[PDB]
């Protein structure tokens, strides 16, 4: 949905 | 590993008028998949930070509205339209791109109010102490704004660096002024080998510097 | 709505351990990554330890500053992660976050963590003395733990008054504290520092003799 990081 | 540079380290503002901050990151934050992962935080003091923007531009459930992120590989913005008390506080840019996720040493929104020159006081060790050993000069800058001062100690006429330790107030709650002390540690020995003792402040309020000293022997 | 929880922080001595315990709610657990970020006045913000998700066999990830010394696991279970750190040092002396930062951004209220030397020790209180306005303060010296309080004349003055956040040397505090008094008060009526030290037991009252 809304990710901080690139790496989810 | 990626370097999140924030300016100004502090901004002034005024409630009412629009706020600008600026990151810049030690390489381009573009990812593979076309997305660009820097986010922005806020911090109220005593409170956890909490992500106001993703993805450069992208605003988390509630947040105000006046919040806009732009941006593109090094270079990003957190703007506000028209600043609100609840806004005072530390803003960080925070990567997502790079492993490591990096965070900027923050951008604080402080509240504007009218220049004010620092009431300087400057202290001899005390009696009490000397008995104990011990010998501390105490400096007072009081109630100045803007934030940014220059203290120098002096004893008999030179420079001194070693010993000297400084602590900043939060901006006063009634006056939006800050206070500083510096704090000259010495031994009662070493503080019997000199005489002058001066503590001298630099402030933008005036090019001339606020010159407070003792002598030992008054 | 999404909760975590974060416990475990306290006082320890350099080379000592501690465990942080984060309960998490209001999301499925078992699907997200968790981390750990720290904060402190001198490194600011800090990524300390990621943990993967069942998928990613619960793959674990530590900063430079903290790689051999800190273990991050997860209870999927209990919607529980945890951070074990050995031989601690006074640069991980900070405030730890558990938060979910995996499709979503989640902060806890924190736990502090304070690595120290330091034995209880009250402090010395030593009086500063020296236009229309006259400053008189307390200097507050070689005290542990934190907090001490200071008032004026038993908080009779709190309008002119400047307690300064306090500073470490060899593993002691020291703060001063400011007042500011007409100079028809000041040297004709008594002002006095009212320092307490809780942790020691500590009442020093420190009358100002010009």
């Amino acid at each position: 949905g809304a990710p901080t990081y690139s790496w989810g | 590993d990626v370097v999140m540079t924030q300016t100004p380290l502090t901004l002034s503002v005024t409630i009412g008028q629009p706020a600008s901050i600026s990151c810049k990151s030690s390489q381009s934050l573009l990812y593979s998949n076309g997305k660009t992962f820097l986010n922005w935080l806020f911090q109220r003091p005593g409170q956890s930070p909490k992500r106001l923007i993703y993805l450069v531009s992208k605003l988390d459930s509630g947040v105000p509205d006046r919040f806009t992120g732009s941006g593109s590989g090094t270079a990003f913005t957190l703007k506000i339209s028209r600043v609100e008390a609840e806004d005072l506080g530390v803003y960080y840019c925070v990567q997502g791109t790079h492993f490591p996720l990096t965070f900027g040493a923050g951008t604080k929104l402080e509240l504007k109010r009218a220049d004010a020159a620092p009431t300087v006081s400057i202290f001899p060790p005390s009696s009490e102490q000397l008995t104990s050993g011990g010998a501390s000069v105490v400096c007072f800058l009081n109630n100045f704004y803007p934030k940014d001062i220059n203290v120098k100690w002096k004893i008999d006429g030179s420079e001194r660096q070693n010993g000297v330790l400084n602590s900043w107030t939060d901006q006063d709650s009634k006056d939006s002024t800050y206070s500083m002390s510096s704090t000259l540690t010495l031994t009662k020995d070493e503080y019997e080998r000199h005489n002058s003792y001066t503590c001298e402040a630099t402030h933008k309020t005036s090019t001339s510097p606020i010159v407070k000293s003792f002598n030992r022997n008054e | 709505e999404v909760k975590l929880e974060e416990s475990g922080g306290g006082l320890v001595q350099p080379g000592g351990s501690m465990k942080l315990s984060c309960a998490a709610s209001g999301f499925t657990f078992s699907d997200a990554y968790m981390d750990w970020v720290r904060q402190s006045p001198e490194k600011g913000l800090e990524w300390v330890a990621e943990i993967r998700n069942k998928a990613n066999n619960h793959a674990t990830f530590y900063a430079e500053s903290v790689k051999g010394r800190f273990t991050i696991s997860r209870d999927d279970s209990k919607s529980s992660v945890y951070l074990q750190m050995n031989s601690l040092r006074a640069e991980d002396t900070g405030i730890y976050y558990c938060t979910l930062q995996y499709g979503t951004s989640s902060w806890g209220q924190g736990t502090t963590l304070t690595v120290s030397s330091a034995k209880t020790t009250p402090p010395s209180v030593y009086p500063l003395a020296p236009n229309s306005m006259v400053t008189l303060g307390c200097l507050v010296k070689g005290y542990f733990p934190e907090p001490v309080t200071v008032t004026w004349n038993s908080g009779s003055l709190s309008s002119g008054v400047h307690t300064f956040p306090a500073v470490l040397q060899s593993d002691l505090y020291t703060l001063s504290s400011s007042v500011t008094v007409p100079s028809s008060t000041w040297p004709s009526e008594t002002v006095t520092c009212n320092v307490a030290h809780p942790a020691s037991s500590t009442k020093v009252d420190k009358k100002i003799v010009p």
